[PDB]
């Protein structure tokens, strides 16, 4: 069976943009998939959905 | 991923 991933936590709230970008608030646990190519964004889910985030607004949480 | 750069923290 696959293991439960790891988490992050929001930092900062960050509205969308539209264009595949998902709104975050500060506090909320996220799932993070991935990064752009230069790294400046972060695919993650949270329980609002899916969508590119700063990469600088979230950080690994226990 | 949007091609134009996220916002700075604030």
């Amino acid at each position: 069976m696959e293991n439960d991933p790891n988490l992050f936590v929001a930092l900062y709230d960050f509205v969308a943009s539209g264009d595949n970008t998902l709104s975050i608030t500060k506090g909320e646990k996220l799932r993070v998939l991935g990064y752009n190519h230069n790294g400046e964004w972060c695919e993650a889910q949270t329980k609002n959905g899916q969508g590119w985030v700063p990469s600088n607004y979230i950080t690994p949480v226990n | 991923a949007p091609t134009y750069p996220p916002p700075l923290p604030p």
